[PDB]
């Protein structure tokens, strides 16, 4: 009579909810590994306000032909 | 680009020009005629030098080989200016170029010179001499009637020309 234990459906249901619990800490760990060394983009990595990479150069003998693209 | 550093020889190239590329006539003015000349120059190449310095700016590496056409207009126009310098105002030009050569090429020595060019090329030619980027307020250094800076020696011969060309009411 004293022999009061936790029906054998909620043990289930609480290992399941372990279980799926740790399954979506899986699936995030996963999704950062592969978030982080993806490529990015060029304002992230070095500059957000001058995005534009190209290297204008000086400007006291600046010769019309220099240019390029 | 940089000079020659530590040695060099020039060499010349005794080729010609292909058949191809027509042919043009060349400036032939040193530096201290050229230097006169400058603003009158610019003041009628304008277009033309700006037209030559924007194709070579679209052709990005190519400027040398695709911008001869800008560059022989160019060249035709200075050749028109300097000849109607010297079939017109042939002494006044000598006088302020060789009033140059007697300093460093400093402007400063010569103004006397410059207004009686500047005002037989206005009177002949219609073309004057301007400084641009200026504002109305800003005196235009040439117009200055008392310059702090003055040559060491006003040229003779400039001076006597400038006495007597107010004496004749030329200026």
């Amino acid at each position: 009579t004293f022999f009061h234990p936790k029906s054998r459906e909620d043990i289930l249901n609480e290992e399941a909810k372990i279980v799926q619990a740790l399954n979506n800490q899986r699936e995030l760990t996963i999704k950062m590994h592969e978030l982080k060394r993806e490529e990015k983009d060029y304002a992230h990595s070095y500059s957000p306000l001058f995005s534009d990479p190209v290297p204008q150069g000086g400007s006291i003998g600046k010769a019309p032909g220099s240019s390029r693209e | 680009p940089r000079e020659a550093a530590a040695h060099w020889v020039p060499f010349e190239d005794k080729a010609n020009m292909p058949d191809n590329v027509p042919d043009v006539v060349e400036v032939g003015a040193t530096s201290a005629p050229l230097l006169s000349a400058s603003y009158f120059i610019g003041a009628k190449c304008k277009p033309y030098n700006d037209d030559f310095m924007l194709c070579r700016e679209e052709s990005q590496g190519s400027g040398a080989i695709d911008c001869l056409k800008e560059g022989r207009r160019v060249t035709r126009c200075a050749v028109s200016v300097i000849e109607d310098i010297n079939k017109s105002c042939l002494d006044e030009f000598r006088l302020h170029w060789q009033c140059l050569e007697q300093n460093n090429h400093q402007l400063s020595g010569c103004r006397k010179a410059e207004a009686l060019l500047n005002k037989c090329v206005f009177t002949k030619l219609n073309l004057e001499k301007k400084i641009p980027g200026l504002r109305p307020d800003e005196e235009p250094v040439f117009l200055k009637k008392d310059p702090w800076i003055k040559p060491a020696v006003d040229d003779f011969k400039s001076v006597r020309a400038y006495a007597e060309a107010k004496k004749n009411g030329t200026l």
